[PDB]
């Protein structure tokens, strides 16, 4: 009985303890915002080539 | 009018984005269909007359967007 | 260290290589009358030796 | 002994498939550490996985996994494979910029690439929580501990 | 939602201050076997009529049976840490940035050197706070000491 003087909890259920959640890269902040912003961009700018402001306040020609 | 639109705008800023492109897809394809259904009424004729020319202030506003559409002058 | 642990273990008693380290425990009871005879008898005789 | 007669990290078979044929020896497979055994073949197949997937990027498709997971690259080892690509890191994201949709993602292509490109910027666990990867080694340094308890008393 | 994002972001403040006041390890009460009791009365099994297949699955259930015991225990000191944590992020401080998003006014548009500092935001987070400050050589020294070099005839 040499098996009951090991730590009982096992090398998986400190490494599923340990690393219990999948950790949030530094990364995912800015490719997720920065695409987010590319239609702020898009539809807010003046410059850009689909801008809302000839949809939204028309013209007066 | 401003209370229709809040509460269309807030039960559809309570989808995910993906829910969003498809639920307008289906709703903006379907809605040719039925023009395209439609051969020779005049309004069918007339609606996808008017979808060509959405289409032209969308080009003519990406070639000069600080002009917007040009007209003809 | 575990293969110098082995090492004294099979060189003293060389049949202990007979009885596989994962079948050794399923052989074991309580008493020693009530452990599993599938090695018992082999491991005596191989014990013996070569002759 | 069998598949016992190397240590954890000496064959030549790769960690995760190491651990499955010392559990598949060690235990049959009705018991309980047979079980825990190969769950924690699981667990290093998938830091394998990461750890083939964040090094083909610099060293191909056939990027020999078991060499970095034995020895890990050194801080001036992650310096020269950044190095080593910079050059065509720099002329891809040239490439993204000029062929971006618009001004504003081409200079989030080029404000990316701008940190990381540089080497500085690379996050070394070691030098951000000292004291955490002193202790994840130590949660690797008392297992083996418990195997050298287990063998002085025997 | 922005106050659970201001409650979570207030508790997770609370988490850190009150383990770095007791100076604990971090990776200690994530671990099960700093709650597991090697001082426990190990249970003989040449005293429970064991028969001779019935050894094994002994074995089993006096480890799994200790392993959820160090288990439990983890899960009643988070219970209890949780609570301590929860009675002092009640009286807290609430100071927090806010998500660095582009400056879009009501009738106004929204200015490229505005989504621009904004993405400098986002990038100035890819930095790690404590980095190796990773030599890269110049190309104004490397080629001073390859100039020295070839004028030595190396």
């Amino acid at each position: 009985d040499r098996v009951l003087s090991l730590p009982a909890v096992s090398k998986n259920q400190v490494l599923e303890n340990v690393f219990h959640t999948a950790p949030k890269a530094p990364v995912e902040h800015l490719e997720k915002m920065v695409s987010a912003n590319s239609k702020v961009y898009d539809a807010l700018n003046l410059q850009s080539k689909r801008v809302l402001i000839w949809q939204v306040k028309p013209a007066l020609f | 009018i401003e209370a229709e639109a809040a509460s269309i705008l807030d039960r559809h800023l309570a989808k995910p984005v993906a829910q969003i492109r498809k639920e307008q897809a289906s709703a903006y394809a379907s809605l040719l269909k039925r023009a395209e259904t439609a051969k020779g009424a005049k309004w069918a004729e007339k609606y996808l007359e008017d979808v060509k020319a959405v289409q032209w202030f969308d080009a003519s506003v990406a070639e000069a967007p600080a002009s917007g559409p040009k007209v003809a002058a | 260290r575990l293969l110098k642990l082995w090492a004294k273990r099979l060189l003293v008693s060389p049949e202990l290589a007979i009885v596989p380290l994962n079948e050794f425990d399923a052989q074991l009871a309580s008493k020693f009358e009530g452990i599993s005879p599938k090695y018992q008898e082999l491991l005596s005789a191989v014990a013996q030796g070569n002759k | 002994l069998g598949p016992q007669m190397e240590a954890l990290g000496a064959s030549d078979l790769l960690l995760s498939e190491q651990i499955r044929v010392i559990t598949e020896h060690r235990y049959t497979p009705d018991r309980l550490q047979y079980k825990e055994g190969m769950k924690l073949a699981d667990k290093i197949a998938a830091q394998e996985a990461a750890l083939k997937e964040e090094l083909k990027v610099i060293y191909g498709d056939n990027v020999d996994v078991k060499h970095f997971q034995a020895s890990p690259r050194t801080p001036v080892q992650q310096l020269f494979d950044s190095l080593k690509n910079a050059a065509a890191n720099k002329e891809r994201a040239a490439k993204e910029a000029a062929a971006a949709a618009s001004p504003y993602l081409a200079y989030a292509v080029t404000k990316k690439q701008e940190v990381q490109a540089d080497p500085s910027n690379i996050p070394f666990d070691e030098v951000l929580y000292p004291q955490l990867s002193e202790e994840l080694l130590e949660l690797e340094l008392s297992d083996i501990r418990e195997d050298e308890i287990a063998l002085e008393k025997a | 939602k922005k106050q659970a994002t201001e409650n979570l972001m207030k508790l997770l403040q609370a988490y850190k201050d009150i383990g770095d006041a007791k100076s604990e390890p971090l990776l200690k009460n994530h671990n099960p076997r700093t709650f597991e009791d090697r001082d426990y009365p190990v249970p003989d099994f040449r005293t429970q009529n064991l028969k001779a297949g019935d050894v094994p699955k002994f074995f089993d259930t006096v480890i799994s049976t200790r392993a959820s015991a160090a288990i439990a225990s983890k899960d009643k000191f988070w219970a209890g840490r949780k609570t301590e944590a929860e009675a002092a992020s009640a009286k807290a401080s609430a100071a927090f940035p806010r998500v660095a998003v582009p400056e879009w006014k009501k009738g106004k548009t929204v200015s490229i050197e505005n989504l621009n500092t904004v993405t400098d935001k986002y990038a100035a987070a890819l930095v790690p706070k404590r980095k190796l400050a990773l030599p890269v050589l110049p190309e104004g020294v490397k080629k001073a000491v390859e100039d020295f070099a070839a004028s030595v005839g190396q």
